RNA sequence: CGCGACCUCAGAUCAGACGUGGCGACCCGCUGAAUUUAAGCAUAUUAGUCAGCGGAGGAGAAGAAACUAACCAGGAUUCCCUCAGUAACGGCGAGUGAACAGGGAAGAGCCCAGCGCCGAAUCCCCGCCCCGCGGCGGGGCGCGGGACAUGUGGCGUACGG
RNA sequence: CAUCUAAGGCUAAAUACCGGCACGAGACCGAUAGUCAACAAGUACCGUAAGGGAAAGUUGAAAAGAACUUUGAAGAGAGAG
RNA sequence: CGCCGCAGGUGCAGAUCUUGGUGGUAGUAGCAAAUAUUCAAACGAGAACUUUGAAGGCCGAAGUGGAGAAGGGUUCCAUGU
RNA sequence: CGACUCUUAGCGGUGGAUCACUCGGCUCGUGCGUCGAUGAAGAACGCAGCUAGCUGCGAGAAUUAAUGUGAAUUGCAGGACACAUUGAUCAUCGACACUUCGAACGCACUUGCGGCCCCGGGUUCCUCCCGGGGCUACGCCUGUCUGAGCGUCGCU
């Protein structure tokens, strides 16, 4: 019964809501095996990047957003083209690929691949075989200047 | 009359020894037990009592099979092995 | 009955082996706690269950 | 005086069955001895027979499993008891063979576009 | 303190182990003291106590210089029997007390290859902690 | 299980107990009024070379 | 369409679910018929089935079955999938391409009762109440 | 009025395999109430919930757009925060009620049919020899069987080839 | 005008887990409490059956668990230990 | 256990309250359906009730007799307490 | 004087509160995340020198082997056990074994009755009896053999 001056309230609770209740315990040891889970990823991939591939400038769509500037999924075919990158040798150097986003101005086209070539020439390429390198990369330069990139790969400012 | 006179007259039995799950539950008329339905190829079970689901479990028995594949299990059930002979 | 299938009778008899009394030297044995057969059934008292 | 599995093993299948038979007879006159009264130390002989008739049947049963298991190696088919056992799941399992196996669309691809090691300078 | 977090402090669960403790870990589990001309001869502290070994009764009502056999060990009790270690009951009969292995200190050791390859496991491990802090 | 057994407290709160508890640790009356004891210590800011 | 299976038609409780007649299975009958199939033939994996004829009062379909565990299957990958343990009685489960499409999945705006999987899935994320550690 | 080839069927304790049943906390497909709330009650609510049936796995399901958007555009799925007790539904009463964008955890992509080309290039089985037994493979041989042109394999799949 | 390309198929990770195997912990309960069950507990027992379902922990450091005498047929006592 | 804080499954005369225990009632109601017992002896610590013998009675063959089915499940039979 | 009754106290009973104890629970978290026709889960019946329950086990039956350990087990008894021509006990467990029901599989069960093929015995091969062993369920895939059709054809 409603007294005097209130808010007229509406609680969700009239469906066995005790039944589905999801506890929080789990989370500060879930925070532990993700970090760990990161850890030996890392160490897995021994000198590539921490994070993974490197992604394009994307602009975030609506009108609330567009004013912003975000990381997308990967690189569209466009760039990968334009910036003579094969679309199957990318994925394997460690740049994402998206086949499905198309440019349509020619500015973030072309942000995008002035991204490609920065990332391209950052990138050290250890030989196949580590006795005879065929065009990776001058030993000199993986000696000891390889070392694991740790964050995203060339982060996105505004 | 329906009282003590009534109870006199009670001597066959309706159930008898199920050959399954050995409850004195098998309706001798019907061939069917009350509790596992043992003609039935699948076990009498049901979620509205779970109590009773308890009392016939896995692991209230012997786990005569189950024992040795959760020790086997420790050891990635090796087979055709045999310790270092001494 | 007079008349039995060799299971009931078979029933009967392991319900007739395990009413007796507990031997008593496992009195005697280190930790026992047990005192007597608090199993007993009598015939008259407590009918089987077939 | 008793007997072990070590020195058994040596033994042929008919001085086993003999061994096998008199260590019965034993047990049986111990039994004959335990209903007519007896002596503890008769009584307590009825496990050592025991154990004995057990250690002398474990030896059989694993020398005639060893020479079954020589007998059918390399064989194409094995009774049903001479193959593993598993889990009946593991026994469903693709073999090692054909899990590893790769269409050759597949092996192209890993041909033409291995996983380049990489690093990205800051 | 323990920061092995697999090995247990509750109480519950090491009093459970204890009291539930398979013979052959209630085995050193009842270990008892050398005195100090076996902890001299061999580098080593403590020992299982068997079956045949001489010790004395170092706390109790039995205390005192005197050495006695060790005559049973009652691993299932937790006690062991000494010769000497013996009282009258009602009727006359003697019997023995029974007394746990870390209140005695054992004096001489029943020698066989497996004590000789046990104390020179325990005296070689002790070397190596010895120059490991050195 | 639910029973909200955890807290947040403010950071600028919590720095805040952190700079009342040091500062107070500086006081001797608060110190001893503790019970630690420091009779003989010779300066209650007390500070050691870093070979500790 | 699917008759309710109450004795004389009576469904005790409100009107709302008086219904008896006009009522309509939730999968489609060729589903049901994968099903049916399927459950014949256990030892088989069925993969699709199509339509091949009807009258009035039944539908003709044709179920594709495969063998897991023959070597033609076994040893040919692309087609290796189906032997694993966790496609058995896709049928039964709604994995087919015809019991898929009675669960309301896809994408998009149309589909918003299944995000998570399943309509359950989406169900539960829904209706479980998150009590975080510090609310 | 016999002998063959095929097609469509049948039997076999035929050779070799596979399924069944259990558990079922979590997961998938169905089926599915009423108590209750509405201060009565029928729509509504409870609730696509309990009960019922079926099917799995160590996770499952989902999943690489017949998508979101309307922007200077984003870009598989799943999970968290927020959107949001909002848009909306509702005897517009009681009540119910998402999504997009944004920030994060994770991040991975692909394969056929078809259209075509290549002397069916393809696959299974049984024998024989050899290297090994471990989730039974490799190599070679068989004017040895079968499958398969009512279509096997290689190339190739919308990102075009 | 924009956007995708249905009616074929596969796919790890992040996610879930009141059953199971093995562990760790607690501002929890302390034998009418906490699981029904600290114990020969889903036991005893009840019901034709589906099913229902308990009560019940503590000598002492050590049995050293009262030899022996005495009254009584014994239970039980008096001494003694 | 005191003091400064913190946190509650935190205070009992009631609920025809729950579980356990105990009173008065009270040495009370009662141990009254189907005719019935008596003498002697034995064993035995002990005899209205056991056993033997002697009487007097009852069931009166549709039995209080002799055997079975169902059901019970060792109750059967010896010996001992 | 007593009896009886009441009150209070001492002692003794009856009763099992309180307190102290705790090899039990409850809650949270972690890592694994594994059953079955090669017969599961479950059930029944058996198995110890003295053993009813619980526990363990399966006619090799409170356990065999192997490995680690290294002198016990224990309530009583008995008997091993040079602990080196190897070893009590316990643990582990990879070898072997694992009765009857049960998806339960020759047919059937509140009972019981078949059939086929080998082996042994009475026979002294011929098929009758006794015993032993191996098979004999349903569905389904690939292949095989034997077939059916006034189905479509070909040759005659
Ligand atoms: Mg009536
Ligand atoms: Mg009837
Ligand atoms: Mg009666
Ligand atoms: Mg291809
Ligand atoms: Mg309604
Ligand atoms: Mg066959
Ligand atoms: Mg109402
Ligand atoms: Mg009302
Ligand atoms: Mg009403
Ligand atoms: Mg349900
Ligand atoms: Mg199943
Ligand atoms: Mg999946
Ligand atoms: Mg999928
Ligand atoms: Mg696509
Ligand atoms: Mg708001
Ligand atoms: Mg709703
Ligand atoms: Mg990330
Ligand atoms: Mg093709
Ligand atoms: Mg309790
Ligand atoms: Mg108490
Ligand atoms: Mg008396
Ligand atoms: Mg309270
Ligand atoms: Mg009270
Ligand atoms: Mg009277
Ligand atoms: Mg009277
Ligand atoms: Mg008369
Ligand atoms: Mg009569
Ligand atoms: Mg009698
Ligand atoms: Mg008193
Ligand atoms: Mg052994
Ligand atoms: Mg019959
Ligand atoms: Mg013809
Ligand atoms: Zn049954």
């Amino acid at each position: 019964a409603p007294s005097r001056n209130g808010m007229v309230l509406k609680p969700h609770f009239h469906k066995d809501w005790q039944r589905r209740v999801a506890t929080w315990f789990n989370q500060p040891a879930r925070k532990i095996r993700r970090r760990k889970a990161r850890q030996a990823k890392a160490r897995r991939i021994a000198p590539r990047p921490a994070s993974g591939p490197i992604r394009p400038i994307v602009r975030c769509p609506t009108v609330r957003y567009h004013t912003k500037v975000r990381a997308g999924r990967g690189f569209s075919l466009e760039e990968l083209r334009v910036a003579g990158i094969h679309k199957k040798v990318a994925r394997t150097i460690g740049i994402s690929v998206d086949p499905r986003r198309r440019n349509k101005s020619t500015e973030s086209l072309q942000a995008n691949v002035q991204r490609l070539k920065e990332y391209r020439s950052k990138l050290i390429l250890f030989p196949r075989k580590p006795s005879a390198p065929k065009k990776g990369d001058s030993s000199a330069e993986e000696l000891k200047l390889a070392t694991q990139l740790t964050g995203p790969v060339m982060p996105v400012r505004n | 009359t329906k009282g003590t006179s009534s109870f006199g007259k009670r001597r066959n039995k309706t159930h008898t020894l199920c050959r399954r799950c050995g409850s004195k539950a098998y309706h001798l008329q019907k061939s069917t037990c009350g509790k596992c339905g043992y003609p039935a190829k699948r076990k009498r079970k049901y979620n509205w009592s779970a109590k009773a689901k308890r009392r016939n479990t896995t692991g209230t028995g012997r786990m005569r099979h189950l024992k040795i594949v959760y020790r086997r299990f420790r050891h990635g059930f090796r087979e055709g092995t045999t310790p270092k002979p001494k | 009955s007079s008349h039995k299938t060799f299971r009931i009778k078979r029933f009967l008899a392991k319900k007739q082996k395990q009413n007796r009394p507990i031997p008593q030297w496992i009195r005697m044995k280190t930790g026992n706690k047990i005192r007597y057969n608090s199993k007993r059934r009598h015939w008259r008292r407590t009918k089987l269950g077939l | 005086a008793k007997i072990k599995a070590r020195d058994l093993r040596g033994k042929k299948k008919e001085e086993l069955l003999k061994q096998l038979d008199d260590l019965k007879v034993e047990l049986s006159q111990l039994r004959v001895a335990k209903v007519t009264g007896g002596a503890a130390s008769k009584l307590s002989k009825i496990r050592v027979v025991r154990k004995s008739i057990a250690r002398v049947l474990t030896v059989i049963n694993q020398t005639q499993k060893e020479n079954l298991r020589k007998f059918y190696k390399g064989k194409k088919y094995k009774p049903l008891d001479l193959r593993p056992k598993k889990t009946r799941a593991m026994r469903r399992r693709l073999n090692k063979h054909e899990e590893n196996l790769k269409t050759k669309k597949q092996q192209r691809k890993e041909r033409l576009y291995p996983l380049r090691k990489y690093a990205v300078k800051a | 303190m323990k920061f092995n977090p697999f090995v247990t402090s509750d109480r519950s669960k090491n009093r459970k182990r204890h009291f539930n403790a398979p013979s052959h870990i209630r085995r050193k589990i009842m270990s008892s003291p050398l005195s100090k001309e076996l902890r001299q001869k061999y580098n080593v502290r403590s020992m299982p106590i068997r079956k045949d070994d001489e010790v004395q009764v170092v706390r109790g009502h039995y205390k005192g210089q005197q050495i006695g056999k060790v005559v049973q060990v009652y691993r299932k009790k937790y006690v062991i029997y000494i010769e000497r270690v013996q009282r009258e009951k009602a009727n006359g009969t003697t019997v023995h007390v029974g007394i746990h292995p870390s209140k005695v200190v054992i004096t001489r050791l029943k020698l066989d290859k497996d004590r000789k390859k046990i104390l020179e496991r325990k005296a070689k491990s002790r070397q190596v902690g010895k120059e490991k802090g050195k | 299980t639910w029973r909200r057994w955890h807290r947040r407290v403010n950071t600028t709160q919590k720095r805040y107990a952190i700079c009342s508890a040091l500062a107070a640790s500086a006081l001797p009356a608060l110190v001893m009024s503790k019970g630690h004891r420091i009779e003989e210590v010779p300066e209650l800011p007390l500070v050691v070379e870093d070979k500790v | 369409g699917r008759k309710r299976p109450v004795p004389k038609g009576a469904t005790y409780g409100k009107p709302v679910h008086h219904g008896v007649n006009q009522l309509k299975f939730a999968r489609s009958l060729q589903s049901v018929a994968e099903e049916r199939a399927g459950r014949h033939c256990g030892a088989l994996r069925v993969l699709n089935s199509y339509w091949v004829g009807e009258d009035s009062t039944y539908k003709f379909f044709e179920v594709i079955l495969i063998d897991p565990f023959h070597k033609a299957i076994r040893r040919n990958p692309d087609t290796q999938w189906i032997t694993k343990p966790v496609h058995k009685h896709r049928e039964m489960r709604g994995l087919t391409s015809a019991g898929r499409k009675s669960r309301g999945l896809g994408k998009g705006h149309k589909f918003h009762h299944t995000i998570g999987g399943s309509r359950r899935a989406a169900w539960r994320r829904r209706n479980t109440l998150q009590l975080h550690r510090y609310r």
